[PDB]
């Protein structure tokens, strides 16, 4: 596993280490939008900063099942569930949780 | 996509955002074929 | 566990795809028997019933009175890879000096064998076909002319940087395949294996490639379908200063080790375009000769 | 004893006493995807009854003047009953076919309808007439739904093609003096072990008039052809939200 | 090791790491209706994977001053997925249940939730306050969807009974400083082997705080309950048209 | 056949409802057993955790030195048949002669028994019930005088034509059940088969008993199930002419053969009506006593 | 934390159907990846340079 830049937007070089992770916070309880990404491991985007993502890159195709792993980095104090989905083709964009 | 199932809750004396740092890579079901170059060539000019 | 009857007795799940047919060795024509006359009422080998779907199983020997041949007349060309294993033009690359195409001295093909007619109506007789193939590389000048040039030709996959020039930093080509040959030396040939993520290529995909509302601007890729685009292959003089010759490269395709899947009528109307099966509406031929009346030769 | 046929799967049930035996395309039976053919990893849902059933779709009026229709597949079951809403659910899909198309006369009609089965079906456009034109068809005559499309030129089945060889292809005639409907069964045909019921039709069902209909001022002239057919073995995976396109 | 916990099933998989072991209603696992009890002859049909799966329906928010809520099986989910058109095609429908109701909060806040499942849970009415109008609650609050219902009078659960003999019940308690989720697996319950979906709920679940939510100012004040249930061995039978009511 | 593995190893189908808890016999209370003194580290009874939604299982040999005790007190009189097979009223029919209400000489009681607070909360302590049962039926003049008159009890099931008056057709009873009887005779008894269409009748059923839109209107057949209503009683004193004399039937209900599943809380406002739960309220009260402080008697 | 990567798999996160997996790992080699010849180095040898 190598950190996925679930988080990149930012660009002007003092703020490039901020890519390397999203954060969370008290919501109002409306099931709000946390984050989105495309799986897509070959392709432009997050996985890009992944060794994965770049060795992918020396390969036309490839096949099979990809894991994610989500590291809580908060306080011991702070508690939550949040709800990881992946929409396989087809599906749009999910308008609500 | 991710999305808050109840709500990221924390006490008196705790910051109120916290970050999640993602770690990726494949399962063991994963093969590559028919190779070819990176799209990338990270080089301008000649390298002296 | 099952308990409920129904669950116990059911065919939910084989995957053994029960055939009704099976193939038969067949090295020579089938041989004719010595066969007589017949005055049978009950049996009629003649009547036959189309509808049903078959073909009539009517027979020489029952239809006349036969004489014995001892048929050995072989099958054997006529196998997918006897009819296929020919090499024939697929590609043509131009690589003109002062012209308008491609005066900078390299060039881009898009991996698509439907650009001529003759390959394609033979291989558009099946729908799915999986094969390895050997390609060879004909170049010389517009003349038929040979000389003492040096080329490049490389394979670009799909998601690998295709050159935009003939200094590209592409042609370094460290991991993809490319061939050095002079126009001198005898044609470029090499082998290429089953390459696609499908189990067959398919020269028809009645289907769009992706989701979403397919409105007119996307009407083009109706039929379009990544199984069957291999990449591109590109070719450029090697050096920083223009070629003081231009020159041509023909490619041709040999199949080999083929199978192939539902045939299929065969086309009988002049072709277009690559993409599509598209006819000149106005000029819808038959499909062969024609005669002033169905009495007369 | 070969005339006469009954068709049961589901809760439904059809019959027939003037059938011209049954055609099984490619000489094949439907059959669930293998483990060795398989490559998605999710465990697949087999509706079973609820969607392996006679679904009767559309029907058409033969006319002195008809040219032929076609429709697709799976395009004509995708927004109709349970079949359509796993077609829906779920990205990918698979199944077989048993088609039965329904056209009855009398003994004084004469006509003879050519019914086949054409895998990957993919349309043409007359390109602008004069070829030159690199048109298109439309959404709507790629996937005509359940009302299906007539054909503009039959004689090259619309794709640049001879009809006159369409017998290649798994097929029956409806020839009025002999037979009031054909009867095809089929395979998941495809080079994928399961695909989009939305994004791809693995055949085409073509209904044509080879020999016109005909007969005699006084006879019931409201000759209708009616379609029938109901999948088998179908398989569903990669379940989401529901999608139309 | 009985604290911590995974629940698996179809496509969906929940965890929890402050759970208080788990319920299963009357002692029994859900199963599916065996060739004695069943009645109706047509062979059903049973999905599985597509309709066996974790359905998260809808989140409340606690408050210092929340009544308590309710919402029936299988109402929640005749209009969610796959289930939802199963329910509405057939006539008949049975299944079990795995209930899992999440809400955390932290080690400062304070609270207990009382988490339960009543069968056959019929509502009355305060018949005009002074019982002399025979009233009658509308279809709104008897079948309240996926949005449940919030509880008019919790110390008699808006039915004339007790709420402090709900423990009678197959239930747990949600105690902030304990767990952060109750889980409760219910088998089928009628007395019949099979039913409608639409117009019978089998079973009430019945979330309501019993010690109020408390904490100090400053302390994240949004505490969300959120429901997730999924259904278990869904059977059903008589397909038609599709019905939603 | 089946062939795909998931298939062969699925679990869909089994109608063995596997059960976590058995039932053991037990005609008497448990003894207790001598016990003393543990002053351990790791072992802990007392403390238990509620929130699981079991009941304590701590018992007294664990919370103090107890000595042993042969209790031998019967468990017998707790079954379900003990505590439900005692008759109870369950129903009232007039029979006045110039009232409102029945000055036709007949009445028809629609069975229900719902109508009498002591018998419903009893029963109404579980969701589904299934028995036989006795009825047992009483009649005399409203000063519980006896008089001589002949009298007649039908059942008319469901579909059967109900008496619309002393002398219509029906009381035929070419096929119902009917009972003659005088008021000098002992009342009338007689036993009741379980003749629900389902397993069990139940005295709870969230739902409607019909398809279609539940406008304000037809909300009175929310909780109204079929399967609980078994049909008519009818009573007619058996005569041509009114009856001299004003009568009164009381109705027993004695059921037996019992068996029910799925308690419930016990009912703890006051019954409005038959059909439904109903409470008042403007009037809900604490289900008991109330005292002035948590810290005095 | 540990610095160990996710053991967890498909069969314990979903229900899965059986796969013969019978994809090819032989082209991820480093024989397969490297023994493919690359530009390495230029020389120049011109006249009036
Ligand atoms: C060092 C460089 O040498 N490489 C030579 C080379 C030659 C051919 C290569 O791939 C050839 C792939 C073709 C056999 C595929 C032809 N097909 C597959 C199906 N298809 C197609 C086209 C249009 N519509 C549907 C299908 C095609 O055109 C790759 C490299
Ligand atoms: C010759 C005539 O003698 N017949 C006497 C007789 C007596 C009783 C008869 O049926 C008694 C059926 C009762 C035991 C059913 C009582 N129940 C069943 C459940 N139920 C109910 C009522 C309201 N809401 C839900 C359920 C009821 O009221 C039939 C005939
Ligand atoms: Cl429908
Ligand atoms: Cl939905």
């Amino acid at each position: 596993e190598t950190i996925l830049e679930v988080n990149n937007v930012p660009t002007n070089a003092t703020s490039l280490m901020e890519r390397l992770r999203f954060p969370v916070s008290a919501q109002a309880g409306k099931g709000e939008l946390c984050a989105v990404f495309r799986a897509d491991p070959g392709r432009n985007g997050p996985w890009q900063s992944t060794l994965l993502g770049q060795l992918c890159g020396y390969y036309t195709q490839w096949s099979g099942s990809l894991e994610v792993t989500f590291m809580f980095t908060g306080s011991f104090m702070a508690t939550g569930k949040m709800l990881i989905a992946y929409t396989p083709p087809g599906g749009p964009l999910p308008k609500d949780r | 996509s991710i999305w808050y199932q109840t709500n990221y809750v924390v006490p008196i004396g705790a910051p109120n955002t916290a970050y999640i740092i993602a770690l990726a890579a494949a399962q063991k079901n994963f093969t590559m074929k028919l190779c070819k170059d990176a799209s990338d060539i990270l080089q301008t000019g000649t390298i002296q | 566990g099952d308990r409920v009857a129904d669950v116990i007795e059911s065919s939910i799940g084989d995957s053994v795809s029960r055939a009704l047919t099976h193939a038969l060795p067949a090295p020579t024509g089938q041989n004719t028997q010595v066969s007589s006359h017949r005055l049978d009422t009950g049996k009629v080998p003649a009547l036959q019933a189309a509808e049903i779907g078959a073909s009539s199983n009517a027979s020489d020997e029952s239809m006349i009175e036969t004489r014995c041949v001892l048929n050995s007349h072989s099958t054997a060309e006529t196998t997918l890879d006897s009819f296929f294993s020919r090499a024939g033009l697929v590609g043509e690359i131009d690589l003109p000096l002062k012209g308008t195409t491609n005066p900078n001295g390299y060039a881009n093909w898009d991996i698509d064998i439907t650009g001529y007619a003759q390959m394609r109506r033979k291989v558009e007789l099946f729908t799915y076909m999986r094969f390895d193939a050997e390609f060879t590389f004909v170049a010389c000048t517009p003349t038929g002319e040979v000389v003492p040039q040096l080329l490049q030709y490389m394979f670009v996959p799909p998601g690998a940087p295709k050159p935009d020039s003939r200094e590209s930093l592409a042609w370094q080509t460290a991991t993809n395949p490319s061939v050095f040959v002079k126009l001198s030396d005898p044609p470029a040939q090499v082998s290429v294996p089953f390459m696609s993520p499908a189990s067959a290529y398919q020269w028809f995909y009645d289907g769009y490639p992706t989701f979403g509302e397919h409105k007119q601007e996307k009407d083009l890729e109706y039929g379009a379908c990544p199984n069957n685009m291999m990449g591109t292959f590109s070719v450029r003089t090697v050096g920083t200063s223009k070629s003081k010759y231009p020159l041509v490269v023909r490619i041709y395709m040999r199949m080999k080790h083929v199978r192939a899947w539902i045939p299929r009528p065969m086309r009988n109307q002049n072709y277009l375009f690559k993409a599509n099966p598209n006819y000149a509406g106005n000029s819808i031929k038959p499909t062969g000769a024609s005669r002033t009346a169905i009495t007369t030769l | 004893s070969d005339r006469v046929a009954q068709l049961t799967i589901g809760n439904s049930t059809i019959t027939t006493q003037e059938a011209a035996n049954i055609i099984v395309g490619y000489g094949e039976w439907p059959s669930y995807c293998s483990d060795s053919d398989a490559t998605a990893v999710d465990k697949p849902t087999r509706p079973d009854v609820s969607v392996n059933r006679f679904y009767t779709l559309d029907t058409k009026l033969w006319e002195k003047s008809s040219k032929g229709w076609y429709w697709k597949f799976p395009d004509v079951l995708t927004e109709t009953g349970v079949f359509g809403q796993n077609a829906q659910f779920h990205y990918l899909y698979r199944s077989g076919f048993c088609i039965h198309v329904q056209c009855n006369a009398s003994k004084f009609h004469q006509g003879a309808l050519l019914v086949a089965v054409l895998p990957e079906y993919v349309i043409g456009t007359v390109a602008g007439g004069t070829g030159t034109e690199d048109t298109h068809p439309p959404y709507k005559q790629t996937q005509p739904g359940a009302d299906g499309f007539e054909l503009q030129h039959p004689y090259v089945l619309d794709a640049g093609i001879p009809i006159s060889q369409l017998t290649v292809c798994p097929h029956q005639w409806i020839n009025l003096r002999t037979n009031n409907c054909a009867t095809i069964i089929v395979p998941y045909i495809n080079a994928l072990p399961f695909d989009s019921a939305l994004n791809h039709c693995n055949f085409g069902l073509l209904v044509v008039p080879i020999s016109p209909l005909d007969y005699d001022q006084g006879a019931t002239p409201v000759i209708p052809i009616t379609i029938t057919l109901a999948p088998m073995c179908s398989e569903f995976a990669g379940l989401r939200q529901a999608v139309t396109q």
